[PDB]
């Protein structure tokens, strides 16, 4: 039967400074026992200052980043390019992510 | 009585549909276009007014595609013509979808054809305000077809449509009559070339520009293609040089 | 489009009334009279049958009295297919009654529905009222017998005595003088056959132009009985009354 | 209060304009039809006339191919004249998918019958300005001519005419059959039944016709099909060795 | 006459006319003057900006659509917003499903044929309002006209607006020299504020009262307003 | 599950309904009133699957009393319990079912005698001397069944009510803390705040 | 009849012209935008002396940060209320932070052209415009304090001063002179105070008026009866003061 | 697109008339004379078969229409609305009945049916009313014999005998001179031929003529054998040649 | 799927058919309500065009929204009952959700809602209906007296009236009813609402029924002897000068 999730594998680590923060992660891509990508990017800047990364099954993480870029986009266009504050962004992606609370995005997210 | 020609899907006392009429009179006021039938494929050519110089040349194309066979051309109210190319081009997918073949052009004719007669079935629409010739080149052959506002269409050896489409029409009989055998791609794309200057003497006011397309079994592959550089400036040439 | 077609049967005049109920008033006002009389221990259903002739079956007839419950039964006037849609639908409100509660529908309940159809027609929608006023003679346990009203305006009233169609203003006027409250269902079958009698278009009060019933709780048994007349049945209470 | 000449709801005489001003455009193209039943075939008549040197005289046609046996001929403007050719045909193919056998040409014609009395009723749809002649060899009632208008009126007939002059062609082939006694032409093969409509066409049009003048549908048991200009130039040289 | 085709879109008139668009068309005319010119590397939008007291604001008339691509209006402004933020999604879709920039020409066609549709069924309206359109695509600087009536065309430079002629002549005039301002963005807006400025009569272009919009080869699509532009008056 | 009980004497309907709410290991209430007054004289118990249970009361207590304002009367307790029949033999057919089982009891003034209709989820009514919902009526039915009579007082009804109480508390596995008992009759609904000790 | 989203020979639509001559008939609403916050006031007018004055709201709070004030056929911003309510809070819920007075006001603006027989552009159903103008006032950290003319048009403009109803020329000349960009909450009071009683038939007092403002500290309050009854006692003396 | 007719077409005027109502009546005054007689034993009805052209077949084209195996319908106005109207007819009688009793409604509750879907015409948004008056005759084992008329508003009454269309009053004139409840079948197919030979101007003959009766059952006509309770139809349409044996004793 | 635009704006910024729809209310039979100072009074005339009727099952002027809530109106009868209905629907709705029922500012802001939306809604016309809504809130005593019309607007008053001749009533009681000192009896409240439809009512014992609400759903309405006791006495006052 059709089993809609994978693991990639990876690993994601954020640290915040007292006036910086850093979030990374390796780059490798797996399935399974075998290495898809030595080098595939995971972690992200998707504008106003804001790094993120959701780890876990890739074509979840790579949905919701790519949403939640679109998400800043458009709170430009309809808020006067006001600048999204980073709790701001949090609060947007929770309802990213429990807008699919029944058929979940297989991720661990942290920005 | 009267009030007969206030909605589209109303007969008048003897037997005609007025808006539909009204929508002609539009056609008749916009630019003029033609289609040449040659011996392997069709030609289309359209003349562009030059509103003024800063029109960038070359880049308001007014030719359209259908699939990658058919080419169609209008006069009349422009944004109605593209509104039927869609269709038409929707028409087209959906028939390669269920049938595996291109379109076949008579076959794509009637498919515009009845939607363009729909729109003369209700009063909660208006008729289309262009006259198109259309064609192409199938399993068996080119056609040649001018579809007008009343659904109507028939198969043609030449035809022209819009502002000059008189000239134009006098152009071609004689093309017919002195080239019984048949006209070649090349060829037509010339004499498209002259018909466009000829039928431009009914709006020698504004200054105009030259757009010819074809399709030909063995000029093109039987896919429809602009006429570009070259191989168009020898006709606007061959034009100029009959002008006078 | 198409509101130029619109009769907008659903709006005001600039004096605050229902054009179409008016019209539709009117219209009943034409149909065959009908009395609703109430009694101590019954009520009575008369009605004239409008338009009549020597071949029109009077047996197998049925154009202005109508059974909806075994209980309830109505008086119409107006058209008489617009009354059997709206009929046809009180019968099954007083079924689902039933299924729901297990008890008969109170006369008023399946009046108030019936009415509040009416009144749909009159605020949206855009299609015309129907043309039909009702005389609802029926009895429950909780206020007896009971005799409503209920016309192309959704509007309904309860009644001792009352008349629709044509000729209620004498008639309402004859009934008001020999109406009593301590009547009997026989006076009362007596008075709804005279003002008929008087207010008639007809010649004489033929029964072969006549509709009766009777709501009487027959008191050798305990429940309520509806008795709809007979053509011989009518003959005979219309020689009684002296009416011959 | 004069809307009731707009759209198909009576007018105080009881009558629908729209249909009756529907009826006026059938005589909008000029043409004349005609059909008669063989021995076992049928034939119709279609006059065509292509005025523009431009035309390609072989896209001109009112004659239809609906199913491999029904044919239908149209008097009235091409573009609804279409409309009614495709919604025959799609109503055709469902017919025999759905109940296992070729539709009849007298039920074909009292669906579209049908189809057209609702453009009567309901006001949104109009009537469509055209004739509808339905020919076949039904293989329970044999040749058959079936025609339906705009007012959703539809008959059988022992041969018909459609046109501007449809009455000479009416009356001409009346005369004809109030002579042979029968309701029909007498001959086996259909190329005499053909030469036949066109000689009692010419007879009552008084005009000759060149291979290009006609248009000529056959219909035959198991098949209906057209002419070509030779088929027809090859026959028109047949009645030309008789008078 | 035109009384009786003039009640909507749906009805032509007895030569040929669409009314309801014609009178649409008019909105645009009664508008706030604005103006567009493109060289090879960049297309400018140049905009006045109208105010109702001298206690309101000056109506803003530049939209982004998206990084290389934006309009300015005149006329109706809901009917902007309206277009603009169905552009703004054909980008953006453009964007997500083929990682692929809009074309400006293909903007173009999405626009007249989405006003098209409002001019051939009932009920409906034409949408008043004019727009320019710029961008910078895989084919260099782009300049667009959009009109309600569904015509949309490529040009050099253009106005739309009230006493939009004067400006449309100055550049019709000026179209050899502007056309070369390559790589210099502030001559561009210079040459684009002289045509406006040959459209004014009423007053002269003040700071909150000019508006202009860029992009190029290397520059996204930005706004100026206020003492941004002051440099330019 | 929870206790239901009811029983009809002579001129009321005495119902007693167990106090405790326990969810797991839990319990989370020991003075639940699981009753609602759908009119006057008519009083609802009710039993079954958490949420299902008040939302179905609720439910029908919110429509009987729409209906007593729209037409200013007091629905009879047999047309009551027809309307709750029928909307549990809705339910039951639906993509979710309410599980509720309910003891309706109340006084019909029209007949001056109390009814007791009994309708478990499925939409199965009747009406009973005394009937109650899950394993109650197990160890319950005897008794009754034994010291019933049809001429019982409220008095003698409450005594035969503690009977079953006490044998509900001796033999059953579950403390469901002891029961809420309300009477229904001729003068609406009142309850017996002392049968901790009756 | 005509189509109800038709456009005039001049380019305008009427339904949405017709709608303006609405609001010219109604009650007076003037807003003035100060650096320490913005009022807003509004003429109660009581149709007869028997009707409860404090039960006319013509002074409504969208959100903390947000309130505003109507004018003309009022009972047609109810739903335009609620929907600026709700606009407000679930912009607080999806991003955790206040929706800018601008943007709530563009979203309040969207309804406005939803109307007509079957526009093709969307889904707007809705008979006709709406027949009421609004006065939006509010404060956020980027734009600081804000006062917003919302139309039935579709479009809405800044003001530093706005008046609309049927002394709004009238009070609009007057605040062209009144208004500087130093004037002080308490001078905004009077000033609004001050011009409302010039344009009311009626004579001024706490109870055929109503005032409020907006400031950053403890947001939108609606001034009762008391408090105001003292700022136009205050103003009745600074008037006889020359 | 979409029919945007969603409102009525046929609407009350200040005098109370329903115009389209009577513009309808007035289309079936202009239809040929068609007839109904009521026998003790059967019900005939009748009606005139005006060819529009001598090249037509009259017989592919019946006035005269089976309903149900003991229900008949003829009409008077236009054909092609009578047509489509037999159809969904012919349909309902299965569909709200047959199909649920398992046997052929009566007579009167098909007519019912029928008045309906008229009735529906007179008030649904964006039509006209049907422009026919139907005479329908049945027989049904608790009713016996009947016939009803039913008009375009929907309504319709019992009859012993009428007539519809052209010369309807002349007609109903001369059957009230020949009508009594004593008529045998026979009897009333004569009075029938007669009084529609006052309407018929021309040819008056079997093949100019149409006309059926409900009588008593045709087991020759029912196609099968082998259940005694399905003895036939009732149904029964004279052949042009019964007609002509019956117009010589006219 | 009809959608026609009936309530629209004509040129000089009125919405006819919502005037129209207030003309139907001037035609109603007149409808009055004042407020004591725990109590509050409706009274309604009976129309007298058609006398034979039966007053026991015949619908009244006055109904009960809920328990501690009554509703009178003027205008279209019909129509009345499409409100009263919805009115009664939200009450049970809003006492099953909040847990508390109505107070008489929210039922008055709902109905007024409702009539707001059918004067901009397509395909559908105006409410002929004008509303009086009177009652007490949970658990207080200070008596509110609600105010609805056709255009969706509502307000509370001391006292008013509508339908016809509340023109003449309503003058009655601007100088009549004193805001100082309000009938601080059931007893002289009922009077002033008696006193006000004799103004216009025309000797009419029988043509005058009156409902009086006290705090804590305390509803009665009174019979014919009981108002025409009132009736009798305060023509007396008159003669007595």
């Amino acid at each position: 039967q059709f089993n809609p999730y994978g693991d990639n594998g990876g690993t994601i680590l954020g640290i915040a400074g007292e006036d910086f923060a850093v979030l990374a992660g390796d780059t490798r891509n797996i399935t399974d026992y075998s290495i898809n990508s030595r080098y595939e990017p995971k972690v992200f800047d998707c504008g106003d200052n804001i790094v993120m990364s959701a780890n876990g099954f890739a074509a979840d993480g790579d949905a919701l980043v790519k949403r939640f870029k679109n998400s800043v986009k458009w709170y430009h266009f309809d808020h006067n390019d006001k600048k999204l504050s980073i709790n701001s962004a949090a609060r947007n992606i929770q309802h990213l992510l429990y807008g699919k609370r029944f058929f979940p995005y297989y991720v661990h997210t942290i920005i | 009585g009267t009030g007969y020609d206030l909605s589209n899907s109303v007969f008048s006392p003897d037997g005609r549909n007025f808006q539909v009429e009204y929508a002609v009179k539009a056609v008749e006021n916009g630019t003029t276009s033609i289609g040449i039938k040659c011996n392997d494929g069709v030609v289309f050519a359209v003349e562009k007014l030059i509103t003024s110089k800063l029109l960038v040349p070359q880049k308001n194309v007014k030719i359209q595609v259908v699939d990658r066979h058919i080419g169609c051309v209008y006069s009349g109210l422009i944004p109605d013509g593209r509104h039927l190319v869609n269709r038409g081009r929707e028409e087209a997918a959906s028939f390669k979808k269920l049938y595996k073949t291109p379109i076949p052009i008579p076959a794509f004719a009637d498919r515009l054809g009845q939607y363009v007669q729909a729109h003369t079935l209700y009063n909660s629409v208006r008729p289309f305000g262009v006259s198109t010739i259309f064609g192409g080149v199938d399993k068996n052959g080119a056609h040649l077809y001018m579809l007008e506002p009343s659904g109507s269409y028939w198969g043609y050896k030449g035809a022209a449509t819009g502002k000059g489409r008189q000239s134009a029409k006098a152009e071609l009989e004689k093309l017919v009559d002195h080239h019984p055998e048949g006209l070649s791609a090349r060829e037509a794309v010339k004499q498209a070339a002259k018909i466009i200057y000829l039928a431009h003497e009914d709006n020698k006011e504004k200054d105009f520009e030259l757009e010819i397309s074809w399709c030909s079994l063995s000029e093109t592959n039987g896919l429809h293609k602009f006429v570009k550089g070259d191989l168009l400036q020898e006709a606007i040439d061959f034009a100029q040089k009959e002008i006078n | 489009g198409s509101r130029r077609y619109d009769s907008r049967t659903t709006i005001f005049s600039p004096e605050g009334r229902l054009y179409q109920v008016e019209y539709a008033l009117e219209s009943i006002s034409h149909a065959g009279t009908a009395i609703g009389i109430m009694a101590s221990d019954g009520i009575v259903l008369a009605a004239e049958r409008k338009v009549t002739s020597t071949l029109l079956e009077q047996d197998t007839s049925t154009e202005k009295l109508y059974k909806l419950n075994d209980k309830i039964a109505v008086a119409v006037a107006g058209l008489t297919a617009d009354a059997e849609i709206l009929i046809n639908t009180a019968r099954i409100h007083a079924q689902n009654y039933l299924k729901t509660y297990n008890e008969d529908i109170p006369v008023e309940i399946l009046v108030r529905r019936l009415s509040d159809i009416k009144q749909g027609y009159t605020q949206h929608g855009g299609l015309r009222p129907f043309g039909v006023s009702f005389i609802y003679a029926g009895y429950d346990d909780r206020y007896g017998y009971q005799l409503y009203t209920s016309n192309p305006s959704g509007n309904y009233t309860g009644w001792k005595a009352i008349s629709v169609g044509a000729n209620t203003s004498a008639a309402q006027t004859l009934l008001q003088m020999d109406y009593k409250d301590d009547m009997k269902v026989d006076d009362a079958i007596e008075l709804a056959l005279k003002t008929l009698s008087k207010t008639t278009d007809s010649s004489a009060l033929t029964y072969d132009r006549l509709e009766f019933a009777t709501i009487r709780k027959g008191a050798n048994d305990g429940e309520v009985y509806q008795k709809i007349f007979k053509p011989q049945e009518i003959k005979d209470i219309l020689v009684k009354t002296g009416i011959t | 209060a004069g809307y009731d000449r707009h759209i198909t709801i009576f007018s105080p005489e009881g009558r629908l304009y729209q249909v009756e001003y529907a009826f006026k455009a059938t005589n909008q193209t000029n043409i004349n039809s005609l059909a008669v039943r063989g021995k076992d075939c049928t034939v119709v008549i279609s006059q065509k006339k292509v005025p523009d040197k431009l035309l390609d005289p072989t896209t001109v046609s009112y004659i239809f191919c609906i199913s491999r046996t029904i044919g239908m001929v149209v008097n009235g403007p091409i573009p609804d004249a279409r409309n009614a050719a495709l919604r025959a045909k799609a109503e055709a193919a469902e017919f025999r998918y759905k109940y296992g056998y070729d539709m009849p040409c007298d039920v074909l014609a009292k669906r579209m019958a049908n189809l057209s009395q609702i453009y009567t009723q309901r006001a949104y749809m109009r009537p469509l300005g055209v004739i509808l002649t339905f020919v076949s060899v039904d293989e329970e009632l044999g040749p058959s001519i079936y025609k339906t208008d705009p007012a959703g009126y539809y008959v059988g007939y022992k041969a018909t005419a459609t046109g501007p002059k449809q009455q000479e062609i009416t009356t001409n082939l009346e005369n004809h059959f109030k002579k042979s006694k029968i309701d029909h032409i007498n001959e086996e093969s259909w190329e005499k039944v053909v030469e036949f409509a066109i000689t009692h066409m010419i007879d009552a049009l008084g005009t000759e016709f060149s291979k290009n003048d006609l248009e000529v549908g056959v219909a035959t048991k198991d098949k209906f099909f057209t002419l070509s200009a030779e088929n027809i130039e090859e026959r028109l040289v047949a009645i030309a060795e008789q008078d | 006459f035109r009384n009786n085709y003039d009640g909507d879109t749906v009805t032509f008139s007895p030569t040929g006319r669409l009314f309801q668009v014609e009178y649409a068309l008019e909105a645009i005319k009664q508008g706030s003057v604005t103006v567009g010119l493109r060289s090879n590397t960049h297309a400018v939008l140049v905009a006045l900006k109208r105010n109702a007291d001298e206690l309101s604001s000056y109506q803003k008339k530049i939209i982004k659509c998206d990084e290389h691509m934006g309009l300015s209006l005149a006329g109706l402004a809901p009917d902007a917003r309206v277009l603009s933020n169905y552009l703004r999604q054909q980008c953006n879709y453009s964007s997500l499903v083929f990682n692929r920039k809009l074309a400006v020409e293909r903007a173009g066609h999405l626009l007249c044929d989405k006003a098209q549709k409002n001019t051939q069924s009932y009920g409906g309206r034409p949408y008043g309002v004019g727009l320019l359109i710029i961008g910078y695509d895989k084919s260099g600087a782009h300049l667009l006209e959009f009109q309600p009536s569904g015509n949309v065309t490529e040009l050099y430079g253009t106005a739309i607006g009230a006493r939009s002629q004067g400006a449309k002549t100055y550049l019709e005039r000026t179209l050899d020299t502007f056309i070369k301002i390559d790589g210099n963005p502030d001559e561009l807006i210079k040459a684009g504020v002289e045509a406006i400025s040959q459209s004014l009569r009423d007053e002269s272009l003040t700071v909150d009262n000019l508006s202009i919009a860029i992009v190029g080869k290397d520059t996204p699509f930005t706004i100026y307003d206020g003492e941004a532009v002051a440099k330019y008056i | 599950m929870d206790i239901i009980l009811g029983i009809r004497v002579q001129d009321s309907v005495i119902l007693a309904s167990s106090k405790a709410v326990t969810r797991g290991i839990s319990v989370l209430k020991d003075s639940d009133d699981k009753t609602r007054q759908l009119s006057p004289h008519t009083l609802m118990s009710f039993a079954g699957e958490a949420g299902d249970t008040v939302q179905f009361a609720e439910y029908i207590q919110a429509n009987i009393q729409l209906y007593s304002i729209r037409e200013d009367y007091e629905l009879s307790p047999q047309a009551v319990s027809s309307f709750v029949r029928q909307e549990l033999a809705k339910s039951i057919r639906s993509r979710r079912p309410y599980q509720v089982n309910v003891l309706i009891g109340g006084y019909d003034k029209k007949k001056n005698k109390p009814e007791l209709y009994q309708i478990d989820y499925l939409g199965t009514k009747v009406e009973l001397p005394y009937g109650a919902h899950g394993y109650s009526g197990f160890y319950t039915f005897s008794l009754l069944d034994h010291h019933y009579r049809p001429d019982m007082t409220t008095e003698e009804g409450l005594d035969l009510l503690k009977l079953c109480v006490q044998e509900l508390e001796k033999r059953m596995p579950m403390d469901f803390k002891g029961v809420i008992v309300k009477i229904v009759d001729k003068d609406g609904i009142r309850q017996v705040d002392d049968f901790q000790a009756q | 009849d005509r189509g109800v989203s038709t456009f005039s020979p001049e380019g305008r639509l009427f339904q949405v012209e017709y709608s303006l001559e609405a609001i010219k008939l109604g009650s007076t609403a003037i807003g003035i935008a100060t650096k320490e916050g913005v009022v807003l006031g509004v003429e109660k007018r009581a149709t007869s002396p028997l009707l409860e004055s404090d039960s006319i709201e013509k002074i409504v709070e969208i959100d903390r940060h947000i309130g505003c004030a109507m004018s003309g056929l009022t009972a047609d911003a109810r739903s335009m209320i609620e929907h600026a309510r709700t606009a407000a809070v679930t912009h607080n819920l999806y991003y955790d932070e206040d929706i800018n007075v601008e943007s709530l006001t563009q979203s309040v603006c969207d309804l406005a052209l939803r109307f007509g027989e079957g526009a093709s552009g969307e889904e707007r159903l809705m008979s006709r415009p709406f027949g009421v103008a609004l006065l939006i006032a509010g404060h956020d950290a980027d734009d600081g304090y804000q006062l917003f003319h919302a139309e039935p048009s579709g479009t809405f403009y800044r003001y530093n001063a706005k008046a609309i109803g049927s002394g709004s020329e009238g009070a609009q000349a007057e605040l062209l002179n009144e208004w500087h960009s130093s004037l002080t909450l308490k001078e905004a009071e009077l000033l609004v105070l001050k011009i409302l009683k010039q344009v009311m038939e009626e004579k001024l007092d706490e109870n055929n008026a109503q005032l409020s403002c907006i400031t950053k500290q403890d947001g939108f309050k609606i001034y009762d009866n008391e408090k105001t009854a003292e700022l136009i006692k205050e103003l009745k003396e600074k008037e006889a003061a020359e | 697109m979409t029919d945007r007719y969603s409102f009525s077409l046929t609407t009350f005027s200040p005098s109370g008339k329903l115009g389209q109502i009577d513009y309808a009546l007035t289309a079936v005054k202009q239809g040929v004379t068609s007839l109904g007689i009521k026998a003790t034993n059967g019900v005939v009805i009748a009606t005139e078969k005006k060819s529009s052209s001598p090249l037509a077949m009259s017989e592919t084209l019946s006035k005269v229409s089976l309903l149900t195996p003991d229900i008949g319908a003829v009409y008077s106005g236009m054909g092609p609305d009578y047509r489509v109207l037999v159809d969904k007819s012919r349909k309902v009688a299965h569909t709200s009945y047959k199909r649920i009793y398992g046997e052929y409604p009566p007579t009167k509750l098909l007519v019912s049916e029928v008045a309906k879907i008229m009735q529906e015409a007179t008030q649904s948004g964006g039509v006209r009313p049907f422009g026919v008056s139907l005479l329908i005759a049945g027989h049904d084992e608790f009713n016996g014999f009947s016939l009803y008329q039913v008009d375009p508003s929907g309504s319709y009454f019992p009859w012993k005998a009428t007539a519809i269309g052209k010369g309807s009053v002349a007609a109903k004139t001369f059957l009230e001179k020949r009508w009594n409840d004593e008529l045998e079948l026979e009897d009333a197919i004569h009075i029938a031929l007669l009084t529609l030979k006052e309407s018929v101007e021309g040819e008056f003959n079997g093949d100019t003529i149409e006309l059926a009766i409900i009588g008593d059952e045709n087991p020759d006509l029912l196609g099968y054998t082998g259940i005694p309770t399905d003895k036939g139809p009732r149904f029964r349409k004279l052949t042009s040649q019964e007609i002509n044996d019956r117009l010589e004793a006219l | 799927g009809y959608d026609r635009a009936l309530s629209i704006f004509s040129p000089d910024g009125h919405i006819f058919q919502v005037e129209y729809a207030l003309e139907a209310v001037k035609r109603g039979t007149c409808a009055v309500g004042v407020k004591g100072k725990n109590c509050v009074v409706l009274g309604c005339e009976r129309r007298s065009t058609l006398k034979l009727q039966d007053t026991r099952i015949t619908p009244s002027k006055v109904s009960k929204i809920d328990s501690h809530v009554v509703l009178s109106f003027s205008g279209l009868n019909a129509d009345s009952r499409i409100l009263i209905e919805k009115a009664r629907v939200e009450a049970q709705s809003h006492r099953l959700t909040l847990e508390d029922p109505v107070t008489v500012e929210y039922l008055t802001r709902y109905v007024a809602g409702v009539q707001q939306r059918y004067t901009q809604s397509g395909g559908v016309r105006p409410f002929g209906v004008s509303t009086l809504i009177a009652g007490f809130d949970p658990r207080d005593d200070e008596p509110k007296l609600y105010q609805t019309e056709p255009s969706g607007i509502y307000s509370s008053w001391s006292a008013q009236t509508i339908g016809r001749n509340s023109k003449t009533v309503r003058e009655f009681l601007e100088k009549n009813y004193d805001r100082k000192e309000p009938p601080a009896t059931v007893e002289e409240c009922v009077k002033l609402t008696v006193r006000s439809l004799l103004e216009v009512v025309q000797t009419g014992a029988k043509n005058i029924e009156i409902t009086v609400v006290k705090p804590d759903s305390d509803i009665v309405a009174l019979s014919s002897e009981e108002i025409n006791q009132y009736v009798t006495q305060i023509e007396q006052e008159k003669q007595e000068q």
